[PDB]
């Protein structure tokens, strides 16, 4: 309105200017971050200091002049003065006073029409304060505490996300009209940017705040820490009033924030995918990276893609760090072999052959490393910090607070250093079939060594036996280890220590990109390996709930459902962009076309043959009704159509739509065979399975251009097409033309015609056809 | 006597269980109700029963 | 009065079907039977057949009926605490 008058009057002022001219003339709009540094830099030493000396006068604060003015905030109330007509020197447009005028506004000021909106503003402060009202203390003990340094996450959080991905959602949940093109982000998870969405707008806020603290409620604070007890964000986030060095505060926590049952849960999958994959004996790469882009999973409320979390979470786990793998997701570097956990510290060396006879002669070659090495090793409550040389196990120290896992701790990093006579000469236990080749993929000697510990315990008592016994000197006594597992004995290993108190694990904020191999078995840049599948759990039947395997592979479901379902998917293609699609049939009222669609007439031979009749009648008046109004549900038509094929005839409609296996869809209510929420409107569950409605149109329910991106595309700039705004955006023909401005400095010309193809295929069949 | 009193800290994370012959022990702590309805009859108490 | 069971207004059974009870009151068929009667696989309901039992069957109400099919077998109520399979035609 008149601000909008008085702002192109500020610009051509500023514009018959020299100077400002040149300014805002030369380069791109980049130079504004520039110009946003070289104003208002002053900085103090001391600002305590000059807290205390600065509130000692009579006027400290600026504040602004008109906003007073309008609140009608007096001057000199109760002879205290609270502002004086001046101008800071820095603003200009800003008036000193008092603190005393703060008071005042809290007290007797102009009072706004509701503030509940700070609980969402500030949800991880609130969140915090739940967290802790349901906490149960108990009695405090006084002790010592082994405090484990360590990196750790002190912040719960839900849909961890990269920068990238905020930076982006920060502007369609508030700057919409200045939004970039729709990434891939948005496209993908638009419930999530719906459910930001609607809490922030029609509100009065400020609107940097809350941009801020979206950021915040996004993160997980990464920090390097003592720590005792369990590793949980819950605890992290008050581990102040849980323990120190001497004292603990005994407290139950553990049944809040649910993180880690999350995270098991993803693991769990990944071991199903990698394992299913492994079935193979030619492809488990390909098969691989397709399960994984074929499944997806619930968090919470929202969906998300498997492929999606894999490249957000931390687990350095074998299972995890496999699919990461095969994705080109960076990692870690952090070993694993078998159960245990490893992380180099220091040393170097390179592969080296040797063998071993297995019964009487039979060579099998095994490799190791030639030079020495340092390594953190970490089993269940038991570290270690030991040292290989040239196929040796040279020193260890162990930290741990069991017996049992002292004894496997040690004799897994005897096994990881190929350290002993077993290397040398195999025992007779095991033999050739024992060694390898389940189904023809050989086993390293190693991996064969280690499940025969895992077998039987007396496996393990001999091969710690390997290691050297002797008499325990003196001194020595505390710091010595038996057979058993004992903190002192008589008679100890061999160049073996322990300790009370656990390790501190090191740390590198280093990445490494690895590949692997077609057994599964990643490599960084050397021999070495990262992980594998031979050092994961054999087998066990779970019961995964919220999960999407929509491929064959994964599935055990008869035909009959897998029929109805794949002809749902098949009808929901065709909602895309272009004439003879449902679209543009829509916009053109031509309600009898849909009846004729030929996916309909692939899926009218489920319909229930007897009273096909009945329900076409039914069916074809709900369409029309929609159709010829405008007032229409698009996860409606979508569902009766399948029905409108044949003729209408007439009978008693009870109410439901079955199909020929004795399952139904009712028209209005949603049941196990079609559902959909307002909430995620992009979404239809059938038998489990989710399927993806396109972003093409939108009906009453989505309501904002969110809903028609998929539709759009770029195309040639054309100065003959003509320029709108983002809400005329709606009312253009599918294939016309039209500008568009684009963020900020940018404009372009879109074309309203879809592309399904991506990149992917693309490149991957483009260029295998490459190596022959 | 049937069962003893119990001690408990203010938080009450800590609960001490005393039978009946030694609630003439602990005299000093129970409450006053409790403590006028057991001084009279501490005369007749013989170990954990009332003559 | 309710087909497929048996009320104290009309009431009959098998080894006596000679007889028709009404509120007790027996009365005699001028007839002799041994078969027209024996065969009730259509007197239970009306556009159905009584065939063996199968508990795989799932369970329905006089109200579905309208959307069964053919080939399908359906359990049902036929009166308290007795079900059976039918099969339509």
């Amino acid at each position: 309105m008149s601000l909008l008058l008085t702002i192109a009057k500020e610009y051509k002022r500023l514009c018959q200017d020299a100077k400002a001219a040149q300014m805002m003339t030369v380069g791109t709009v980049s130079n504004y971050t520039t110009f946003k540094k070289w104003t208002t830099s002053r900085k103090e030493k001391n600002p305590s200091l000059r807290m205390r000396w600065a509130m000692s006068s009579k006027f400290p604060i600026i504040a602004n002049k008109r906003m007073l003015e309008e609140a009608q905030i007096p001057k000199e109330h109760n002879n205290v003065a609270l502002w004086e007509d001046t101008e800071d020197v820095s603003k200009r447009d800003h008036v000193l006073a008092s603190a005393s005028c703060i008071n005042y506004w809290n007290f007797c000021g102009p009072c706004v029409n509701n503030s509940e909106v700070i609980k969402e503003v500030y949800k991880s402060r609130f969140g915090r304060l739940e967290r802790r009202k349901e906490i149960m203390w108990k009695e405090l003990r006084f002790t010592l505490v082994d405090r484990q340094r360590r990196r750790v996450d002190t912040q719960p959080v839900e849909q961890r996300l990269r920068t990238g991905e905020i930076k982006d959602l920060q502007m369609w949940t508030l700057f919409e009209d200045e939004a970039p093109l729709a990434s891939k982000f948005i496209l993908d998870n638009y419930g999530l940017v719906k459910e930001m969405r609607s809490k922030f707008a029609n509100k009065p806020l400020n609107k940097e705040v809350v941009a801020h603290m979206l950021e915040k409620q996004f993160n997980p604070e990464s920090r390097f820490l003592p720590v005792f007890g369990a590793i949980r964000p819950e605890r992290m986030e008050l581990i102040h009033a849980l323990g120190g060095e001497t004292w603990i505060q005994e407290a139950n926590t553990a049944g809040i924030s649910n993180v880690d049952q999350r995270k098991n849960d993803i693991r769990a999958v990944c071991r199903k995918v990698c394992l299913a994959a492994n079935a193979s004996i030619m492809n488990a790469k390909s098969k691989l990276v397709e399960y994984i882009k074929s499944t997806s999973m619930r968090i919470g409320e929202t969906e998300r893609k498997l492929e999606e979390l894999i490249l957000e979470t931390d687990d350095v786990s074998p299972e995890v760090t496999l699919c990461k793998s095969a994705l080109g997701g960076q990692l870690g570097k952090t070993l694993s072999f078998g159960p245990m956990l490893l992380k180099k510290i220091s040393g170097s060396g390179v592969k080296v052959k040797d063998t071993v006879y297995i019964q009487g002669v039979r060579a099998v070659q095994f490799e190791y490393w030639s030079e020495q090495e340092e390594f953190y090793g970490e089993y269940k409550s038991a570290t270690a910090l030991f040292s290989r040389k040239e196929r040796s196990l040279e020193w260890i120290t162990i930290g741990g607070g069991i017996n049992e896992d002292r004894k496997r701790l040690l004799a897994m990093c005897m096994i990881f250093c190929r350290d002993g006579d077993y290397f040398k000469d195999a025992p007779a236990t095991i033999t050739m079939a024992d060694l390898s080749t389940k189904l023809g993929r050989e086993i390293p000697y190693q991996y064969v060594m280690m499940n025969w510990i895992q077998k039987s315990e007396d496996n393990l008592e001999a091969l710690l036996y390997s290691r050297g016994i002797v008499e325990t000197n003196p001194g020595k006594m505390g710091s010595s280890m038996g057979i058993d597992g004992s903190k002192r004995a008589i008679k100890s290993l061999r160049a073996v220590t322990i300790q009370s108190g656990k390790i501190d694990m090191p740390e590198s904020k280093e990445k490494i990109h690895l590949e692997l191999s077609d057994n599964l078995e990643a490599f960084d840049s050397s021999g070495r390996i990262v992980a594998t599948i031979l050092d994961l759990p054999s087998d066990k039947k779970v019961t995964f709930q919220d999960v999407s395997f929509q491929h064959p592979d994964l599935a055990v479901l008869r035909d009959e459902k897998t029929a109805i379902t794949k002809g749902y998917e098949a009808l929901i293609k065709r909602l895309g962009t272009g004439d003879n699609d449902i679209p543009s049939l829509i916009a053109k009222k031509d309600y009898l076309s849909l009846y004729n669609l030929p996916e309909v007439k692939l899926m009218a031979p489920l319909i229930r043959p007897n009273r096909k009749g009945v329900y076409s009648r039914v069916a074809r008046k709900l369409v029309s009704t929609q159709v010829t109004t405008g007032h229409y549900s698009l996860h409606e038509l979508i569902k009766v159509l399948p029905f409108t094929y044949f003729a209408p005839k007439q009978g008693m409609f009870e109410g439901r739509l079955f199909f020929s296996n004795d399952s139904f869809v009712e028209p209005g209510v949603n049941n196990n065979v079609f559902s959909w929420s307002k909430a995620d409107s992009s979404k239809i569950y059938c038998h489990g399975i989710a399927i993806r409605v396109p972003l093409v149109v939108g009906d009453e329910h989505m309501d904002t251009s969110l809903a028609l991106l998929e539709g759009f595309s770029v195309c040639e700039n054309d100065p003959r097409a003509p320029m709108v705004t983002r809400q005329d955006l709606i009312d253009v023909g599918f294939g016309q033309k039209v500008r568009l401005f684009v963020g900020q400095g940018s404009v372009r010309t879109f074309k309203r015609t879809a592309s399904q193809r991506a990149a992917s295929s693309d490149v991957n069949k483009n260029v295998k056809k490459i190596k022959m | 006597l049937g069962q003893g009193i119990r001690l408990s800290n203010k938080r009450k994370t800590k609960e001490v269980i005393i039978k009946a012959e030694k609630m003439g022990k602990y005299k000093n702590l129970m409450r006053e109700e409790y403590k006028n309805l057991f001084e009279p009859l501490e005369k007749y108490i013989q170990k954990d029963v009332c003559f």
